[PDB]
């Protein structure tokens, strides 16, 4: 429950979540539960493949925007937290 | 079911299930091997061509089931082999690495399909790219 | 009734045949197991099935004492 | 709980599932374990040519990996 | 408890047990537990269908992991 | 009658490995990498901490000379090779029967 | 009233149902019953392997007779009324 606890302090903050399949979800954490399920707002979704390819700009920025998303904790691989 | 939350500070490498190597500072972990890393770096090696690549990743929270192995490292010592190596851009290296992963996966689905025709199941996990 | 665990302990100290994920099979002498199917085998003989160019082939390794992680186990029987 | 499904009632939702499948349909109802009732369900398998209509269906909360509105914006 | 009652009255009967891998086992069900671990007597092994090539015939009980079981069914044929 | 490989209901392999601490083992992973080392620790999930390691190097992965001790995720292990010398197989068979006594519940 | 997933499945007992797995496999049959974990009892089930590209190149693996217990381990989707 270490991850659940730290995240509940990160509510309101932006983050980059990568899923087990390589999908990246960047958004504002609005809620977390005991099993580490997440709801984010202001979300933009893309792949690691697309984020890496847009490094020296090619085929710029193929992404998708969502108002809200629910993510299953057990499907999370890792979470990049804001530098602060 | 108490959480044993260890506060530490070590320089480590982490190998993930997807095959990536991270270097960073481990600050926190629990008994499930959930980790909080500081000043992370993703590093890719191709010793077969004397080339490597780095890119900064910052603060990483990693879920423990995605870990293969980790271990304390001496950063300065691991630099030295790099000094004799040619650093390439991360995008180029990542693309090379994705090319190699693709090859493995297609060889493994091919093996699974052939062995099935002989009745053998090659139970195979798409997630195990390490 | 005899549960499947009860029946399996009848094979303790006997030669068993184990099938693993990844086209591999073992034969050895069953020393231990739990409800998760972790297993200790003695005098084991592993057999790896491979494809030489769309042809079925096999090779083998042998070892004294071996722990086997349960999540790889697909079946247990006798040699 | 964490996601109030009531706000999504009677609209089209997008739901990813563990083994690669995506399902889109109108949310008719749901439970605490996030089992869902979807109507006019379309199931995509692992692109677009791969679409099956299933109509009224029940998705298991257990294999759900993400849920969002079917409404969204490209680039 | 329709599921446990179903399991209760097939103990001892011949069944088909299909794994997630698609391997199919037929024989007599000696035991089954709450996690659907299975022991079977006189077991044959086929891939996908009983009508396919016999891969293995087993002469003692075969034990199968409940975590891998896709289905268990009555054999009538 | 007390078996060191049996400390209570759910801990057979946990008690088994604590017995192998300070012994040289070889851990083989699902990806085929083999790692020789000295067992320094084990936990209830059978994650392994090996001291003083040596690895079979790979084309994929760099040799990292400064690494002396690694944590290994239990779910990534395929085999742990040992010596017959390291285990009392009488106690192991006995412990298993004690576990089977419990696990049937 | 509210519509409840478990209630829908109940109203399907003695009806045809299509059970879709996480993998590409489905079973059509008469629903006899199910439990809390949604283990399902089916009668005289048809087993299909399904081609992602062509619903025409689907493959009937077997016509089952009697009852089967299908573990809710792998159950993704229940479609009341079956394949239609």
């Amino acid at each position: 429950m270490l991850p659940l606890y730290l995240l509940t302090n990160a509510k309101g903050q932006q983050m980059q979540i990568e899923l087990k399949n390589g999908e990246i979800i960047q958004g504002i954490l609005t809620n977390v539960d005991n099993w580490m399920n997440l709801t984010l707002s202001n979300v933009t979704e893309y792949s690691e493949e697309s984020a890496i390819n847009s490094e020296d700009n090619a085929e710029s920025s193929k992404a998708v925007k969502l108002n809200e998303i629910y993510i299953r904790g057990t499907f999370i691989k890792f979470i990049k937290l804001q530098d602060n | 079911t108490a959480a044993i939350v260890s506060s530490v500070d070590r320089k480590i490498f982490v190998l993930l299930r997807d095959g990536r190597m991270l270097f960073g500072v481990l600050r926190t972990f629990d008994q499930y091997a959930n980790l909080i890393l500081q000043d992370c770096v993703e590093r890719i090696y191709f010793s077969e061509e004397n080339k490597y690549a780095e890119e900064d990743r910052g603060i990483f929270m990693i879920r423990g089931e995605n870990v293969v192995m980790l271990g304390e490292v001496d950063i300065d010592k691991e630099d030295q082999p790099l000094e004799a190596m040619e650093r390439i851009p991360f995008k180029e290296a990542w693309l090379t690495k994705q090319k190699n992963d693709e090859k493995r996966f297609k060889e493994e689905t091919h093996k699974g399909k052939k062995m099935a025709r002989h009745g053998i199941v090659y139970d195979f996990h798409k997630s195990d790219m390490y | 009734m005899e549960t499947p665990l009860d029946l399996l302990k009848l094979n303790l100290d006997e030669r068993v045949y184990i099938k693993l994920r990844g086209a591999r099979t073992l034969v050895g002498t069953l020393q231990a197991f739990d409800s998760h199917c972790n297993i200790v085998l003695s005098d084991a003989v592993e057999t790896i099935y491979q494809l030489n160019n769309e042809e079925l082939s096999e090779s083998e390794r042998r070892c004294e004492m071996v722990f086997i992680r349960g999540d790889t186990v697909t079946l247990i029987s006798t040699p | 709980a964490i996601l109030d499904l009531a706000k999504y009632k009677d609209s089209k939702i997008r739901v990813k599932l563990m083994g690669g499948k995506l399902v889109i349909g109108v949310l008719k109802g749901y439970d605490q374990l996030m089992n869902l009732v979807l109507d006019d369900t379309v199931e995509y398998m692992s692109i677009s040519k791969n679409a099956r209509k299933l109509g009224l269906t029940v998705i298991r909360g257990t294999i759900l990996v993400s849920l969002s509105s079917a409404e969204g914006s490209d680039v | 408890s329709v599921t446990t009652e179903f399991l209760s009255d097939i103990i001892g009967k011949t069944v088909n047990v299909k794994l997630a891998s698609g391997l199919l086992y037929s024989g007599r069900l000696e035991s089954i537990d709450g996690f659907m671990n299975v022991a079977l007597s006189s077991a044959t092994e086929h891939y996908e269908s009983n009508n396919n090539k016999l891969l293995n015939k087993f002469n003692s009980d075969v034990f199968l992991r409940g975590t891998q079981v896709m289905y268990i069914s009555e054999q009538k044929i | 009658s007390e078996n060191l490989y049996f400390q209570g209901s759910g801990s057979l392999f946990f008690s088994f490995f604590k017995t192998l601490v300070d012994q040289e083992v070889v851990v083989e992973l699902k990806n085929d990498i083999e790692i020789k080392g000295t067992l320094q620790s084990v936990d209830q999930f059978l994650n392994l901490k090996l001291d003083n390691i040596s690895c079979t190097d790979e084309k994929k992965y760099p040799h990292l000379g400064s690494v002396r001790n690694i944590f290994i995720r239990g779910s990534t292990v395929r085999y742990v090779y040992l010596n017959k010398n390291m285990v009392d197989t009488n106690l192991l068979q006995d412990a298993t029967r004690r576990e089977v006594m419990t696990e049937r519940k | 009233p509210e519509i409840l997933p478990l209630e829908v499945i109940d109203k399907t007992i003695n009806q045809k149902v299509l059970i879709v797995l996480q993998s590409n496999r489905e079973f059509e049959g008469t629903l006899v019953g199910f439990d809390d974990f949604v283990n399902v009892i089916l009668e005289d089930a048809v087993e299909w392997l399904i081609d992602p590209e062509d619903e025409s190149r689907n493959e009937k693996v077997m016509q089952h007779h009697g009852r089967m217990l299908l573990s809710g381990n792998n159950i993704a989707i229940l479609v009341p009324g079956g394949k239609k």
